[PDB]
RNA sequence: GUGGGAGAGGGUGGUGGAAUUCCCGGAGUAGCGGUGAAAUGCGCAGAUACCGGGAGGAACGCCGAUGGCGAAGGCAGCCACCUGGUCCACCCGUGACGCUGAGGCGCGAAAGCGUGGGGAGCAAACCGGAUUAGAUACCCGGGUAGUCCACGCCCUAAACGAUGCGCGCUAGGUCUCUGGGUCUCCUGGGGGCCGAAGCUAACGCGUUAAGCGCGCCGCCUGGGGAGUACGGCCGCAAGGC
């Protein structure tokens, strides 16, 4: 996007909870344009959230999302002939995209046998502050602020 | 552009060649010890030329300083 | 163990490093810090963050002497000058004055080739 | 001639403050320095930063400028003495005493040479550290000559307005420096910009001529060979003409 600002797409509401965040997660689950497979996965996982946790699966979902969102990240920059790891803030939408993407990328690294189980277990784990996703956020916020010396290269 | 004030019109009758008159030459030095330019002093070529030498004359005597420290920065 | 409680905080900034020297009112130093006192080794010492850490470590060293009020004196143009200022400005120490005493000659010596023209 | 003006014009003596370095004392601790990043280097025999004292060499911040002075080179803290050039008013005096100028003579940035001093900072050479494919460099740490002083040499330059000197004639507008005056303005000297006529191959110049004229000097005659060779004069030599 060199000319315009590249406005964002508005997503259709969740067909079950009526929440755009849910539908965004389904789309990050989707693979080869299989919408039904991604939503089947996700909902079969919402049933796994219950009878393990007595809470509404929506709460666990958005809570884990909140625990994965990073506040800082490190972006490179070409300066003085070398390249520097420069921290700066994470725009809100980017915290969204990175938290959701990380959630999926973590769930598919898990050892559970079928998908929705991995998704449920990662959603729960990240909701209570553990699991591979939150380790991604902690690794990134470790990267940033470890380079605090370059905080003036913000741009 | 020094639209705050000019030092000459901030002053009445005075002798440019008085090296010993401090409480007026004081008015021509900056917050540091430096000699103000014609932007601030509002002097003319000849006037600033002579006032310069009488200020230097005063500096040797220990009446005006050569340099000062900057406050509040 | 002097119990000074009031003194002068010198700041020596340069494009290579920033170094803080904290003194009694007469000017004799009590403690000090810099970019190298903290773990910074290479060019990082000339950082405004390195300066911030140096001034904070200086202020914390001086708290152990129970110092409260300081007068700050900056010398040298260089990164981290104003950041060391702002580090001390709320470091716990009260800054009573800031003064820029950067030494300038009256055309005294010939600079290096690096600084000529 | 008289009476006033302006100026880093020159020489000599004296002298003031800032900074660097070094030495001394005090306080204080693990580094400082430096770079694109580094390293060499410096620091536990206590450095860097910080206060007090002291020594010495060099250079004069602001003022300061599109400013001034000078024939050119060039000239900048301040005080005094010696000394050059110039400008204005007054119409006083001399009565064409003028202009230019081969040769001559004097001057002549830097670098360089001799003797003797001095030597803080900077720094050819050189010694290291880096970089690079190499790096006899650019960058970093050191450092000798030198840079400074007296005296004597050398005599070159993008020594430049790349524009010899003098005098007369040819629209103006504007900025500035320094005089004079009936001080809105008039008038003289100097420094800038734009432009009449005009000139120029063009660029541009244009009352500060590169315009229109006169006087005298210096100089050019296609590029390389070559500022070389030879001769001569000069020089301690480098080398110059
Ligand atoms: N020349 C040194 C300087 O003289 C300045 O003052 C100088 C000028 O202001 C002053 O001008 C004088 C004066 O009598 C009047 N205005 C006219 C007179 N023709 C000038 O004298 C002039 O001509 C004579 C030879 O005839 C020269 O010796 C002298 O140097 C020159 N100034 O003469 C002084 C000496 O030249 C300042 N004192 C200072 O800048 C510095 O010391
Ligand atoms: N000293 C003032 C000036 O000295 C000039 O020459 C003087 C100086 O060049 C020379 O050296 C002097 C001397 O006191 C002694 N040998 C050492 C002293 N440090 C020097 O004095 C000067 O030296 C330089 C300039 O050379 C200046 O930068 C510095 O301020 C001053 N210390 O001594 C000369 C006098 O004896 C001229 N006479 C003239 O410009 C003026 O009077
Ligand atoms: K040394
Ligand atoms: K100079
Ligand atoms: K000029
Ligand atoms: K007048
Ligand atoms: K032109
Ligand atoms: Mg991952
Ligand atoms: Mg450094
Ligand atoms: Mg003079
Ligand atoms: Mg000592
Ligand atoms: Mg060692
Ligand atoms: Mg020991
Ligand atoms: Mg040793
Ligand atoms: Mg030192
Ligand atoms: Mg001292
Ligand atoms: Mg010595
Ligand atoms: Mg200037
Ligand atoms: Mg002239
Ligand atoms: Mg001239
Ligand atoms: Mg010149
Ligand atoms: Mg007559
Ligand atoms: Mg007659
Ligand atoms: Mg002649
Ligand atoms: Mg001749
Ligand atoms: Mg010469
Ligand atoms: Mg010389
Ligand atoms: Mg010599
Ligand atoms: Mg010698
Ligand atoms: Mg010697
Ligand atoms: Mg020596
Ligand atoms: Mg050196
Ligand atoms: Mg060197
Ligand atoms: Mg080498
Ligand atoms: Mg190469
Ligand atoms: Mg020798
Ligand atoms: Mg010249
Ligand atoms: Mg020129
Ligand atoms: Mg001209
Ligand atoms: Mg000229
Ligand atoms: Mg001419
Ligand atoms: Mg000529
Ligand atoms: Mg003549
Ligand atoms: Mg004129
Ligand atoms: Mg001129
Ligand atoms: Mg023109
Ligand atoms: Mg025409
Ligand atoms: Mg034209
Ligand atoms: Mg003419
Ligand atoms: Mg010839
Ligand atoms: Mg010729
Ligand atoms: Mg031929
Ligand atoms: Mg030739
Ligand atoms: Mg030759
Ligand atoms: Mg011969
Ligand atoms: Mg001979
Ligand atoms: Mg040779
Ligand atoms: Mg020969």
């Amino acid at each position: 996007a060199r000319r315009r600002r590249a406005e964002v797409r508005q997503l259709q509401p969740d067909l079950v909870y009526g929440d755009v965040l849910v539908t965004a997660f389904i789309n990050k689950i989707m693979r080869d344009g299989k919408k039904n497979l991604a939503a089947r996965i996700f909902y079969d996982a919402c049933k796994i959230i219950q009878e393990k946790t007595g809470q509404e699966p929506l709460k666990v979902f958005k809570q884990a999302v909140e625990n994965v969102k990073p506040r800082m990240e490190v972006r490179s920059r070409r300066v003085g002939g070398a390249n520097y790891q420069v921290p700066m803030e994470v725009s809100p939408r980017r915290q969204q995209s990175l938290a959701l993407r990380w959630l999926v990328q973590a769930a598919n690294q898990r050892p559970e046998r079928r998908a929705a189980v991995r998704i449920a277990h990662e959603l729960m784990d990240a909701a209570e502050g553990k699991g591979g996703a939150v380790k991604k956020k902690e690794d990134v916020e470790r990267m940033a602020e470890a380079n605090r010396a370059y905080a003036h290269y913000r741009w | 552009p020094s639209r705050k004030a000019k030092v000459k019109a901030t002053l009445g009758e005075f002798d440019l060649r008085d090296y010993r008159n401090v409480e007026v030459l004081k008015r021509f030095l900056s917050e540091t010890g430096k000699i103000l330019p014609r932007r601030r002093t509002g002097l003319s070529a000849k006037e600033q030329r002579i006032l310069a030498k009488t200020i230097k004359r005063a500096r040797i005597l220990g009446l005006l300083p050569f340099t000062e420290k900057l406050v509040r920065k | 163990k002097r119990q000074v409680a009031s003194g002068r905080a010198y700041i020596h900034a340069s494009y290579n490093n920033t170094i803080v020297t904290i003194t009694d009112p007469d000017g004799n130093p009590i403690t000090w810090s810099s970019g190298g006192v903290i773990g910074y080794k290479g060019s990082r010492k000339g950082t405004p963050y390195a300066a911030q850490l140096a001034a904070l470590d200086a202020a914390k060293k001086a708290m152990a002497y129970g110092m409260q009020s300081v007068d700050v004196i900056v010398r040298g143009t260089g990164a981290g000058r104003e950041q060391a200022i702002r580090a001390l400005q709320a470091s716990g120490l009260q800054v009573k004055s800031i003064v820029d005493d950067t030494p300038v000659p009256h055309n005294g010596c010939r600079p290096k080739k690096k600084f000529r023209k």
